[PDB]
């Protein structure tokens, strides 16, 4: 199977610099031209950097050309991408992917990694803030209720959020991220059980917005 | 640098029925494209090379054509899980242009939302700030209108709206409408609702509470 995983950015300040590093098994990697493509926040992907399947050939855009520089550990089965004067408009998710056309076509994109979030912001980090938010009738009389967690102030935008340890899925709805007056982030995780099954499962969401080094449990108490 | 155009974007068809996307070169790219389905998360899949030739372990369903501007990426049979963003990438340039990103949505049958009011907490009532959330949970389509009332009073110019990307499962969109509002402005108000209005709603029915009552 092949495995092309992008492993981890995060936030930078404008004109800082990051390393990201891309990482591929199931497949010989010392035989394809591996490359990385950037995506903006709902726009479009646009290729980045591409490099050889011999590593003596790196091929820039038009922008980044400069900026950040591709790299490849064919011994150790790896790419890396390292980011130097990052602009504003860097704020993508980046993505890589093996490219073989082969001999009968040009350049197509066989498999994507994962693809992590590097953002520029002149903002800093900020931990968040989770409430639990649950109603003001525990007897509702319908069958179908619901509850959360409000994940009220955070930042950069990435913060996995599950229920019951990760038991918990039919009715679990996170919330996209949503932009504040303040600059904040927020979202909220929602989960839709049975009004009988108020005390038959132990409610509790497990945040963690792993930039700020955090991670915040909460059982949906009253 | 050539620049691909995709025509439109809110492709919303039916299931079973084709759904048929565009993608215009500026230039021209001669049989020379690719077709791609990023569902919502997961990073995109390839689907036609060659722009004809279906990539295998994709179905049939995607059958591919065109050449130099006119490409149409088809779906003669269109399901739940076929609710994805598309994309189209030329290959004739050495670098690789992409499009707009065509969204099709799952056209269902119109079900109602299962509407919840949510009173803010005491850990954040400690900070000040106070949030009410009204969650609209699960219905069709997208195209709906949440309304607030803090003592009948509409709270106008303030709600922040969230919309969960169309479900699996069942083809549904869920909505959160997060109302920010200080301590003390809350303190002075008891009524609290959010009012509802939508396609399956004979009425619109609003689920309300007030500040005391608990």
């Amino acid at each position: 199977q092949v495995q092309l995983v992008e492993s981890g950015g995060g936030l930078v300040q404008p004109g800082g610099s990051l390393r990201l590093s891309c990482a591929a098994s199931g497949f010989t990697f010392s035989y394809y031209d591996i490359q990385w493509v950037r995506q903006a926040p709902g726009k479009g992907l646009e290729w980045v950097s591409s490099i050889s399947p011999s590593g003596q050939s790196t091929y820039y855009r038009r922008e980044v050309k400069g900026r950040f520089t591709i790299s490849r550990d064919n011994s150790k089965n790896t790419l890396y991408l390292q980011m130097n004067s990052l602009r504003a408009e860097d704020t993508a998710v980046y993505y890589c992917a093996r490219r073989t056309g082969r001999e009968e076509g040009g350049w197509i994109f066989d498999y994507w990694g994962q693809g992590t979030l590097v953002t520029v912001s002149s903002a800093s980090t900020k931990g968040p803030s989770v409430f639990p938010l649950a109603p003001c009738s525990r007897s509702t009389s319908e069958s179908t209720a619901a509850l959360g967690c409000l994940v009220k102030d955070y930042f950069p935008e990435p913060v996995t959020v599950s229920w019951n340890s990760g038991a918990l899925t039919s009715g679990v709805h996170t919330f996209p991220a949503v932009l504040q007056s303040s600059g904040l982030y927020s979202l909220s995780s929602v989960v839709t059980v049975p009004s009988s099954s108020l005390g038959t499962q132990t409610y509790t969401c497990n945040v963690d917005h792993k930039p700020s080094n955090t991670k915040v449990d909460k059982r949906v108490e009253s | 640098e050539i620049v691909l155009t995709q025509s439109p974007a809110t492709l919303s068809v039916s299931p079973g029925e084709r759904a048929t996307l565009s993608c215009r070169a500026s230039r021209s790219v001669r049989r020379e494209l690719a077709w791609y389905q990023q569902k919502p998360g997961q990073a995109p899949e390839l689907l036609i090379y060659g722009a004809s030739t279906r990539e295998t372990g994709i179905p049939a369903r995607f059958s591919g054509s065109g050449s130099g501007t006119d490409f149409t990426l088809t779906i003669n049979s269109l399901e739940a899980e076929d609710a994805a963003t598309y994309y189209c990438q030329q290959y004739r340039d050495p670098p690789g242009t992409f499009g707009g990103g065509t969204k099709v949505e799952i056209k269902r049958t119109v079900a109602a939302p299962s509407v919840f009011i949510f009173p803010p907490s005491d850990e954040q009532l400690k900070s000040g700030t106070a949030s009410v959330v009204c969650l609209l949970n699960n219905f069709y389509p997208r195209e709906a209108k949440v309304q607030w009332k803090v003592d009948n009073a509409l709270q106008s110019g303030n709600s922040q709206e969230s919309v969960t990307e169309q479900d699996s499962k069942d083809s549904t969109y869920s909505l959160s409408s997060t109302l920010t509002l200080s301590k003390a402005d809350y303190e002075k108000h008891k009524v609290y609702a959010c009012e509802v209005t939508h396609q399956g709603l004979s009425s619109p029915v609003t689920k309300s509470f007030n500040r005391g009552e608990c």
